C-alpha cells in the first residue's frame, strides 16, 4: 500500500533474493535524492494548538486534500506553518488515520459536524473500521431519518379544498364535514346493531314493533358516504394511484355491500349472500380509519412488523397440529370421546393456547391432561413471542408521531426567525439610507443596484 | 494547482488567491459550489426580494463545458479576468452571460429575461413602484442603442463609446 | 447579513453583470482602509489554552 513507504528500502534488499537470476539492463535507481534521512516534522496549527507529522506521513495517500500542493493553499508563509481553520479535534483522528490508514470514528461527536470535516479534508465516510463503521452507520441512518422528517412535507382552486378536506383542521366547512360524516359512520352502525335487537327486527310481538323503517337508514347514509368518495374522485391528484391506496380500498369495501344486495335482489335470492351482506355492512367499523388517529398507527404497525407475524401464524399452526395429533391419539379410546377427530382436537388446542378454558372439552386419560398442560404452556410462550415486537413498533411509531408533530413546529419557529432576520437586514438598510466595514461595500451594492434600476428603496 | 498558479490562470496575488481558497473551502469544503450555493449566497447578499434566475444565469456563466458544478480554478479565473483583468475580458464575460443559448444574435427575449431578473429583486417595496412597462421602456432604450437591424460587435463599439459605463468598470477594477 | 463576509469580491463580479442597464450618477465605492484581507489570524487564549 501507499501508506507503507517507510518500508520501500526494505523491498529494495528483496531483490538480492532474486538478484543472481535478474539480468538486465537495470536502469538504474531515478535519481534518487537525500541518501541521508532528512524527515521533518512539519507542523499544522489548527485554530490554535499544532500537530506534528513526518513529510511521508502526511503524502502516504496524496489522493486526499492533505497530499500534494494542495495542501499548500492553507499553508502560512510568515508563520513556517500550514494554518488550518479546521476543528481541532477530528484533525486529531484523520491524523491517526493517516498514520495506521485506518480512521475510528468516536461516538460521542456531530455526525453532522464529523462529515463536514471529512468533506473538507477530502474524505471519503466508507473508509471506518468495522468495529466504528456499524456505530457511524446507525448515526448516519438515524440523522438520515432527522433530516428526511426535517423536509417531509409544507402546506401548499377547486382542488385547493382538496387539501382543506384531507385536512379538516384547516376550514370550518371541512371540519364540519368530516365530524357529521363521521357522525354518520357511527350512526350507521349503530342502526345496525339496534336492528339486530330483537325489540326492533324480531317477531316479540307477532300479536302486532318490527319497524322496516331502519331499511332507509342505511341506504341514506350510503349515498352520503358516496359524495365524499365522489369528491376524492373529483379532486384526486392521482386518479388510479388514489384507488390503489388502502383507504380508498377500505371505503369502496364498505360502500359496496348495498348497491351488490340491490343487484342480487333485483335478479335472484342467492341463499347465503344476504347473511354475507349483513355481515359486510359492518364494515362502516373500518371506514371510521380516518376519524381514528391511531388507526392509521395501527395499520403501519402491523405492516412494519409482517415477518414477525408470519413466523407466529407458522409457529402456532405447528404447534396446534403436534398436540391435536398428540391428544386425539392418546385420547380417542375414551368413553366420550368428544376428540372424534383433528379438527375436534383442534378446537382444544386452540382453546387452550390463549390460557382461554371452557371445560366443554377436557381430556380423560392421564397421558391426556399433562399433554394439554404442556401444550397450554407452549402455546403461551409462542403466543407471547411476537407482542414485545409488535408493542415497540407501535411505541415507535407514536413516538416519531409526536416528534414529528414538534419539529415541525421547529421548523415553524426556525421560518420566522429566518423571516425576522430577513426584517432586520430590510430595517437596517432603510435605517442606512436615512443616515461595520462589511455593511459599507453591502450598502454600496444596494446603492449600485438602486442606480442601474433608477428605483429608490423605501420602508 | 497554487504552486504555479500565481499568474498563469489568476490575477491576483499569492495573498488574495490564498484567502479566496480558504474562504470558498469554508462555504464550499467538497471544493466544488453548485447552482443552489449561488442562489443562496445571492439571496444572503441582498434580502430584499427573489434572487433565482440572474443567479441562474451567473452560474451558467460560469459554468464552462456545461459540466454542471465549477471546479475552484475556473472560477477563480473569471474572477481574476473580471477583477482585474482587461477590457475586452470583460465585454467577453458580458457576451456570454447575455447569451443564453449559443446564437449569434441576442434576441427579444434574452433581454426579457435579464431585465426581469435585474427588475424582480427590489420587490414591492421601492418608491417608482415600478411595473412592466418599466423594463419594456428599458429594452427599447438598449434595443435604440443596439443597432437598428434585427451585432455583438455595434454592442461592444457602443460599450466602448460611452464613458459611464468605461468608469462603471474600474469601480471594482481598482478596490478588491 | 455577513455570514459569508469572504465572497464580497465574488459579488462585486455580479456587479459586472448590469452596467449596460445601469441609470445613474454613480457615486462610486465609498472608500476603505485597505482592499483586502490582510488583516492577520489573532491569537486569543482561553484559561492558558490559545
Amino acid at each position: 500500500a501507499a501508506g507503507v513507504a517507510a518500508w520501500l528500502p526494505f523491498a529494495r534488499a528483496a531483490a538480492i533474493g532474486w538478484m543472481p537470476v535478474a539480468s538486465g539492463p537495470m536502469p538504474a535507481p531515478p535519481r534518487q535524492e537525500r541518501k541521508r534521512t532528512q524527515d521533518a516534522l512539519i507542523v499544522l496549527n489548527v485554530s490554535g494548538t499544532r500537530f506534528q507529522t513526518w513529510q511521508d506521513t502526511l503524502e502516504r495517500y496524496p489522493d486526499t486534500l492533505l497530499g500534494s500542493s494542495e495542501r499548500d493553499f492553507f499553508y502560512h508563509p510568515e508563520t513556517q506553518q500550514y494554518f488550518f481553520d479546521r476543528d481541532p479535534d477530528i484533525f486529531r483522528h484523520i491524523l491517526n488515520f493517516y498514520r495506521t490508514g485506518k480512521l475510528h470514528y468516536p461516538r460521542h461527536e456531530c455526525i453532522s459536524a464529523y462529515d463536514e470535516e471529512l468533506a473538507f479534508f477530502g474524505l471519503i465516510p466508507e473508509i471506518i473500521g468495522d468495529c466504528c463503521y456499524e456505530e457511524y452507520k446507525d448515526r448516519r441512518r438515524e440523522n438520515a431519518e432527522r433530516l428526511q422528517d426535517d423536509a417531509d412535507t409544507d402546506t401548499a382552486a377547486r382542488q385547493r379544498v382538496w387539501r382543506a378536506f384531507e385536512n379538516p383542521h384547516t376550514s370550518t366547512m371541512a371540519l364540519v364535514f368530516y365530524y357529521v360524516t363521521g357522525f354518520f359512520i357511527a350512526v350507521s352502525v349503530i342502526a345496525n346493531v339496534v336492528e339486530t335487537v330483537p325489540c326492533g327486527s324480531s317477531p316479540g310481538h307477532i300479536k302486532e314493533r318490527y319497524a322496516v323503517a331502519f331499511f332507509c337508514l342505511d341506504t341514506a347514509c350510503v349515498m352520503i358516504f358516496t359524495v365524499e368518495y365522489l369528491l376524492r374522485l373529483a379532486a384526486a391528484p392521482s386518479r388510479y394511484r388514489f384507488v390503489r391506496s388502502v383507504m380508498s380500498i377500505i371505503d369502496v369495501v364498505a360502500i359496496l355491500p348495498y348497491y351488490i344486495g340491490l343487484v342480487m335482489t333485483d335478479n335472484e335470492d342467492v341463499s347465503g349472500a344476504f347473511v354475507t351482506l349483513r355481515v359486510f355492512r359492518v364494515f362502516r367499523i373500518f371506514k371510521f380509519s380516518r376519524h381514528s388517529q391511531g388507526l392509521r398507527i395501527l395499520g403501519y404497525t402491523l405492516k412494519s412488523c409482517a415477518s414477525e407475524l408470519g413466523f407466529l401464524l407458522f409457529s402456532l399452526t405447528m404447534a396446534i397440529i403436534i398436540f391435536a395429533t398428540v391428544m386425539f391419539y392418546a385420547e380417542k379410546g375414551s368413553s366420550a370421546s368428544k376428540f372424534t377427530s383433528i379438527p375436534a382436537a383442534f378446537w382444544y388446542t386452540i382453546v387452550t393456547m390463549t390460557t382461554l378454558g371452557y371445560g366443554d372439552m377436557v381430556p380423560k386419560t392421564i397421558a391426556g391432561k399433562i399433554f394439554g398442560s404442556i401444550c397450554s404452556l407452549s402455546g403461551v410462550l409462542v403466543i407471547a413471542l411476537p407482542v414485545p415486537v409488535i408493542v415497540s413498533n407501535f411505541s415507535r411509531i407514536y413516538h416519531q408521531n409526536q416528534r414529528a408533530d414538534k419539529r415541525r413546529a421547529q421548523k415553524k419557529a426556525r421560518l420566522a426567525r429566518i423571516r425576522a432576520a430577513k426584517s432586520g437586514s430590510a430595517n437596517a438598510y432603510m435605517q442606512s439610507k436615512r443616515s461595520s466595514s462589511f455593511e459599507t461595500q453591502h450598502h454600496h451594492l444596494l446603492h449600485c443596484l438602486e442606480k442601474t434600476t433608477n428605483h429608490e428603496f423605501v420602508d | 494547482e497554487g504552486l504555479e498558479q500565481l499568474e498563469a490562470q489568476t490575477n491576483f496575488t499569492k495573498r488574495e488567491l490564498q484567502v479566496l481558497y480558504r474562504g470558498f473551502k469554508n462555504e464550499c469544503p467538497s471544493g466544488v459550489v453548485n447552482e443552489d450555493t449561488f442562489k443562496q449566497i445571492y439571496a444572503q447578499f441582498f434580502p430584499h426580494g427573489d434572487a433565482s434566475t440572474y443567479a441562474h444565469y451567473l452560474f451558467n456563466a460560469f459554468d464552462t463545458t456545461q459540466t454542471g458544478s465549477v471546479k475552484f480554478e475556473d472560477f477563480v479565473t473569471a474572477l481574476s479576468i473580471l477583477l482585474r483583468g482587461t477590457v475586452h475580458e470583460k465585454l467577453r464575460w458580458t457576451f456570454n452571460l447575455y447569451d443564453i443559448n449559443k446564437d449569434g444574435y441576442i434576441n427579444k427575449e434574452e433581454m426579457m429575461d435579464i431585465v426581469k431578473a435585474i427588475y424582480d429583486m427590489m420587490g414591492k417595496y421601492t418608491y417608482p413602484v415600478l411595473k412592466e412597462d418599466t423594463p419594456r421602456q428599458h429594452v427599447d432604450v438598449f434595443f435604440q442603442k443596439m443597432d437598428k437591424n434585427k451585432t455583438l460587435d455595434e454592442f461592444l463599439e457602443s460599450c466602448q463609446e460611452d464613458d459611464n459605463i468605461m468608469r462603471s468598470l474600474q469601480l471594482f477594477q481598482n478596490v478588491m
